[PDB]
């Protein structure tokens, strides 16, 4: 009912930066929040950052200070500015969203997901 | 006068089962079917759905069904990930296909024309496409589809629909993400189905209507709707599809009534006009078809309805948001509207009855003459 598509992944030097993009489409009215996960080939998936319809942000300690989440309501697009990249940031980054079915559940994980984009530092 | 009452029953049987525009019976059958199709057109877009072939959570599966009334779209996107399908959850792909097959038969046959109730051997072709994308999407694969080579493969089977043999062609086409023409730069698989020879009769479409509304009720998935800025509002905006208990009940009841109405058709056929029995069976049948027709009209009539359900009918189900489109028609703006001619059919049904008064008395007259004779 919602579709998410990422772009902007690539090869980057330690210290440098990237902005990731996500075009959302479909039942955007039904979302209560959007965000970014990531998974490295070895590791568990990690919730990177979220943004909740009031413009209230959450960041994982580990990116807090270095990364910024941000949306353009007009163009239905979700951004992730990533500064001062360290090799430990290498992973598949997934654009994600939370439908209003998840309203009362604070620790449910997103029920919509993109196909992911690769960031190698 | 016994024979005048017989020419009258012959005449009114023809008005009921041979005619369409001016048949109460016909309009009642149409109203039941349209109410069902209209229901989905209203809420389909708000319904979550996803998972894999076995109704499990999928983390990457997006499955899209074409010529479906989705949000700003001619497709319904089933792309809910990470939670398993079930009650008050997303509808599974198994269920959605069952629903989609029925929806596609109904829109094509409504598009083509429901024949008169006596006309019972008509058929129609139905063709419909859906897509799968996402690593892990087995909804278009051999298992779920019957086709050997996912990459261009094609199988022709026979299946049975309403006790009739229907030749089904299935074909499968992968479109690589590099493919010239693929704007969604994602790989996908496209499944086309053609159903050659589907029954297009009052009876069969009523089964399809039945399967449609009853797959909904039973699967009972989560929905969330968005109201328009102006005009009728739907509140609450979020819940479970089977929570529309009154709409679903009424739609069920009109399908039952229309089904009961179709059975009366054979009684009439079996007694075209001691013979007194047949006269009675035929006359009683005709009276029952009129009783059931008026009842189908009353069920959905806005003047007999009250808050909430009334609102659902007058503001949503009996409307079309397509832009200004014949019976079978799906656009980016069908969603949140019935687009099944429900306003118009309610009208025509009540008018065919207005103009059926003399026939109602001739049928009633012959009922007595016949019953008299029987005793």
């Amino acid at each position: 009912q919602v579709q998410l598509q990422e772009s902007g992944g690539g090869l980057v030097q330690p210290g440098g930066s990237l902005r990731l993009s996500c075009a959302a489409s479909g039942s955007i009215y039904s979302l209560i929040a959007m965000g970014w996960y990531r998974q490295a080939p070895g590791k568990e998936h990690e919730l990177v950052a979220t943004i909740s319809s009031g413009s209230t942000t959450y960041y994982a300690d580990s990116v807090k200070g270095r990364f910024t989440i941000s949306r353009d309501n007009a163009k239905n697009t979700l951004y992730l500015q990533m500064n001062s990249l360290k090799p430990e940031d290498t992973a598949m980054y997934y654009c994600a969203a939370y439908s209003d079915r998840l309203t009362d559940c604070s620790n449910c994980e997103a029920d919509y997901w993109g196909q992911g984009t690769q960031v190698t530092v | 006068a016994i024979n005048a009452a017989r020419e009258n029953l012959g005449a009114s049987a023809k008005n009921l089962i041979g005619d369409t525009k001016n048949s109460p019976a016909y309009q009642a059958v149409l109203l039941a079917i349209n109410a069902a199709v209209g229901f989905w057109n209203v809420l389909g877009y708000a319904t979550q759905c996803g998972g894999n072939a076995n109704g499990q959570e999928s983390t990457s599966s997006t499955t899209i069904f074409n010529n479906e009334p989705g949000y700003r779209s001619t497709s319904i996107t089933c792309s809910l990930n990470r939670y398993k399908p079930g009650y008050y959850g997303p509808m599974s792909i198994e269920n959605f296909k069952k629903l989609n097959e029925a929806y596609q038969i109904l829109q094509t046959a409504l598009n083509k024309g429901l024949p008169a109730l006596k006309e019972n051997n008509g058929t129609v072709s139905v063709t419909y496409t859906y897509t799968c994308s996402g690593e892990g999407n087995d909804n278009c694969s051999k298992k779920a589809t019957g086709v050997s080579d996912q990459n261009g493969g094609t199988k022709t089977k026979t299946q049975t629909i309403d006790g009739k043999t229907v030749t089904t062609t299935i074909s499968s086409k992968v479109v690589d993400s590099q493919a010239k023409g693929n704007t969604t730069r994602v790989s996908y698989t496209e499944i086309t189905n053609k159903l050659d020879g589907v029954p297009d009769s009052a009876q069969a479409l009523l089964a399809q209507a039945s399967t449609l509304i009853n797959t909904i009720n039973t699967a009972c998935p989560y929905f969330s709707v968005t109201n328009k800025s102006g005009g009728p509002q739907m509140e609450p905006t979020r819940g479970k599809l089977c929570g529309f208990t009154e709409e679903i009940s009424a739609i069920q009841k009109m399908i039952t009534d229309a089904q009961e109405l179709v059975n009366q058709t054979s009684v009439i056929n079996e007694h075209e006009q001691s013979f007194a029995q047949g006269m009675l069976a035929n006359a009683s049948a005709q009276a029952k078809m009129l009783n059931l027709a008026h009842q189908v009209g009353q069920t959905i009539n806005p003047d007999n309805l009250t808050g909430t359900f009334k609102n659902f009918v007058t503001g949503f189900l009996a409307t079309c948001n397509n832009k200004s489109s014949p019976p079978g028609t799906v656009t980016t703006q069908t969603f949140a509207s019935g687009c099944a001619y429900v306003e118009q059919t309610i009208t025509n049904l009540n008018n065919s009855i207005a103009h059926f008064g003399t026939q109602e008395q001739q049928i009633q007259q012959a009922e007595n003459i016949a019953d008299t004779l029987v005793n």
